[PDB]
C-alpha cells in the first residue's frame, strides 16, 4: 500500500527529528547550526511524507503519478544536506552559493522532467544530470581539499558522509529513468519504496553518523 | 557488525513487498501482469543492493 | 573500491539471469509459471546480497 | 543454460588455480604449503564443474536433480580450507581432527539429504546443520583464541579469512533449503548461480585475499 510506505517514512522522519533535537540539547558552542539543520533536514521530509500519506500532492501525469511533495522536500533539504557537509568542509560563502546553485539545479529538472509527458523529459534529465556531475566534483574535489586543513577527526567525519551522501545520491537518477517518470520498468509501489529507503539513509542514517561521531 | 542486521532485515522486507506485487499480478491469471511485477521486483532489488552497499560502504 | 564495481557487474549478470527467466515463463502464457520464476529470481537476489555483504565485510 | 554456468565456474576455478601455482613459484620456506593447498581447493572445484558441464553426474532424485560432483567436491576441498585456516590460526594436531571431522559431517548430511526423497531429508539437514555450529563455534572460538598468539599480519589475515568464510558458508544451508533439496523456490538455474559464485569467493577469492596479504 503506497499509504503505508509514506506512513513509515513520515514515522521513520520524526524519530530522526527527536533524535536530534534531543542529541543538541547538550551541543557545543559552535555545533547548535549542526543539530538546527539535522532537525530541519528531517523536520521537512516528516511533514512531506505526512502529506503524502494523506493522500495530498498525488499529481496525475499521463500515465504516471508524481509525488510534487517528494520533490518540494528534495528543494528544501538536499541544500541543507549540502549545507551540512560544507560547515565540515569548512567553506567560504562564495564556495557555498555554487554547490548549492548546482544541488538547486538537480532538483528543478528533476521535478520538471518528472511532469513532462513528452520524450524532451529526458533532456531535462539530462541537465539535471549534468548538474549532478557537478555537485559530485565540489564534494570529491574542491570540498575534499578544504576538508582536509581541518582537523582530522573533522576530516574523517567528511568522507564518512561525502562517501554516503555521493554513493547514494548517485542511485536517485536511476531510479528516476527505471521508475514511472522514466521507462516504468518499476511500480509505483517500488518506486516509492526504494525513495523512502533512501530517504532515510540519506538524511537519518547520515545524521546518526553524524551523532556518533560527535560523540566519539 | 549490527548494520549489516538491520540491511538483512530491510533486504526481507523489500522482497516480501516486491514478491506481494508477483501474488496478487499472478491471481489475475494474465502472465504478462505477473512478468511486469517481476522485472520491477528484480530491477528494485538490484537497485537495494547499491543502497545496502552505500550504507555499508560508509560505515565501513 | 574496485570491489564494489565487481560486485556491482555480477548482480547485475545475476539480474539478467534470473530475467531471462522469468520472460521465457512469460512467453509460456501461464503466469503461475511467471510466478514460479520470480519468486525464485527474488529469494536468489536476497540471497545475493548477503554474499556480496561477506565478500565487502571481509574485504572490509 | 546449466552447462554454461558449470563452464564458467570450471574457467573461473582454473584461473585461480593458475594463479595460485604461479604466485607460489617464489613462495618462502614455510609458504609453500599454503600455495599447494590453495592449487588443491581450486584445482579440485575445476575439474569438478568440468565434469558437471560436460553433463556427467546429474542425479534424479524425485522431482529434482542433485548435482554428485558438486558435493564431491565439497567433501575434498571444504576440509582443505579449513586446513587452510588452521595454518593461520597455529593449530596443533588435536585441534585439525575436531574441526575436520565437524567439516565432513557437514558436507555427508548436505549430501545424505540431498539424495533422499522422504521428508527425513531434513532430520538430516538438521544434523549437518548442527555440525555447522559446531565448525563456526571453533573457528570463532578456540581457533581464534590460538590465532591471537601469533604475529599481528598472521592473526590478521585469519579474522579476514574466519569472517569470509563464516558468513559466506552459512548461506550455503539457506540454498539447500530454498532449492531443490529443500522447498524447491529457486529453479535449479538459480541455485547453480548462487553456488557457482560462493565457490568462486569461498575457494579463489579467498585465496586471492590470501595473495594480497601474503605480499603487503
Ligand atoms: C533526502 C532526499 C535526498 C537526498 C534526495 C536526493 C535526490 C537526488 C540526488 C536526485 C538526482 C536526480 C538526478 C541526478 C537527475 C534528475 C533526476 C534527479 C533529480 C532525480
Ligand atoms: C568451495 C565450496 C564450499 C566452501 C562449500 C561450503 C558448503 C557448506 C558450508 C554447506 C553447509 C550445509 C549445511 C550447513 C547444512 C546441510 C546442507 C549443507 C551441507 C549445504
Ligand atoms: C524506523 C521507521 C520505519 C522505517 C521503515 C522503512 C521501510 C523502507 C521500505 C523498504
Ligand atoms: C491535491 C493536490 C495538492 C498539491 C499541493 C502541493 C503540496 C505542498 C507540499 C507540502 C509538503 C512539504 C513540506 C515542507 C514544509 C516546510
Ligand atoms: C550561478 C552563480 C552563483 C555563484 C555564487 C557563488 C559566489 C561566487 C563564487 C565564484
Ligand atoms: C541504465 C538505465 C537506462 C534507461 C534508459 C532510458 C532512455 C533514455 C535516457 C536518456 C538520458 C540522457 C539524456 C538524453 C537527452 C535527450
Ligand atoms: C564507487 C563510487 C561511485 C560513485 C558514482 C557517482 C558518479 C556519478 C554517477 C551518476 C550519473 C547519473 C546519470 C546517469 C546516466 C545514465
Ligand atoms: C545502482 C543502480 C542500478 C542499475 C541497474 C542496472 C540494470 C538496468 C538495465 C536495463
Ligand atoms: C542470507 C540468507 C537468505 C535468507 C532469505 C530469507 C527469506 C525466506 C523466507 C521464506
Ligand atoms: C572469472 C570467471 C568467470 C566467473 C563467472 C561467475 C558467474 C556467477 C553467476 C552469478
Ligand atoms: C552420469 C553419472 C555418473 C556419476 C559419477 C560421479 C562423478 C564423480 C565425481 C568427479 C568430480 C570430482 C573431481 C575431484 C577429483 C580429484
Ligand atoms: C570424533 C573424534 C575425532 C577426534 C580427533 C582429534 C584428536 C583428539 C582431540 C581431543
Ligand atoms: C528460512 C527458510 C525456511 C525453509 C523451510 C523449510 C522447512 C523445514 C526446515 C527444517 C530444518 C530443521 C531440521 C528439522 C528436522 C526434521
Ligand atoms: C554477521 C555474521 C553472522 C554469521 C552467522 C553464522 C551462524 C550460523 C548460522 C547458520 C545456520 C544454519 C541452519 C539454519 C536453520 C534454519
Amino acid at each position: 500500500g503506497l499509504t503505508t510506505l509514506f506512513w513509515l517514512g513520515a514515522i521513520g522522519m520524526l524519530v530522526g527529528t527527536l533524535a536530534f533535537a534531543w542529541a543538541g540539547r547538550d551541543a557545543g558552542s559552535g555545533e547548535r547550526r549542526y543539530y538546527v539543520t539535522l532537525v530541519g533536514i528531517s523536520g521537512i521530509a516528516a511533514v512531506a511524507y505526512v502529506v503524502m500519506a494523506l493522500g495530498v500532492g498525488w499529481v496525475p501525469v499521463a500515465e504516471r503519478t508524481v509525488f510534487a511533495p517528494r520533490y518540494i522536500d528534495w528543494i528544501l533539504t538536499t541544500p541543507l544536506i549540502v549545507y551540512f557537509l560544507g560547515l565540515l568542509a569548512g567553506l567560504d560563502s562564495r564556495e557555498f552559493g555554487i554547490v548549492i546553485t548546482l544541488n538547486t539545479v538537480v532538483m528543478l529538472a528533476g521535478f520538471a522532467g518528472a511532469m513532462v509527458p513528452g520524450i524532451e523529459r529526458y533532456a531535462l534529465f539530462g541537465m539535471g544530470a549534468v548538474a549532478f556531475l557537478g555537485l559530485v566534483y565540489y564534494l570529491v574535489g574542491p570540498m575534499t581539499e578544504s576538508a582536509s586543513q581541518r582537523s582530522s577527526g573533522i576530516k574523517s567525519l567528511y568522507v564518512r558522509l561525502r562517501n554516503l551522501t555521493v554513493i547514494l545520491w548517485a542511485i536517485y537518477p536511476f531510479i528516476w529513468l527505471l521508475g514511472p517518470p522514466g521507462v516504468a520498468l518499476l511500480t509505483p509501489t517500488v518506486d516509492v519504496a526504494l525513495i523512502v529507503y533512501l530517504d532515510l539513509v540519506t538524511k537519518v542514517g547520515f545524521g546518526f553518523i553524524a551523532l556518533d561521531a560527535a560523540a566519539t | 557488525g549490527a548494520v549489516f542486521i538491520f540491511v538483512g532485515a530491510l533486504t526481507v522486507l523489500f522482497g516480501a513487498i516486491a514478491y506481494g506485487e508477483v501474488t496478487a499480478a499472478a491471481a489475475t491469471g494474465d502472465a504478462a501482469a505477473v512478468q511486469e511485477a517481476a522485472v520491477s521486483a528484480i530491477l528494485g532489488l538490484i537497485i537495494l543492493l547499491g543502497i545496502n552497499l552505500g550504507l555499508v560502504a560508509a560505515t565501513l
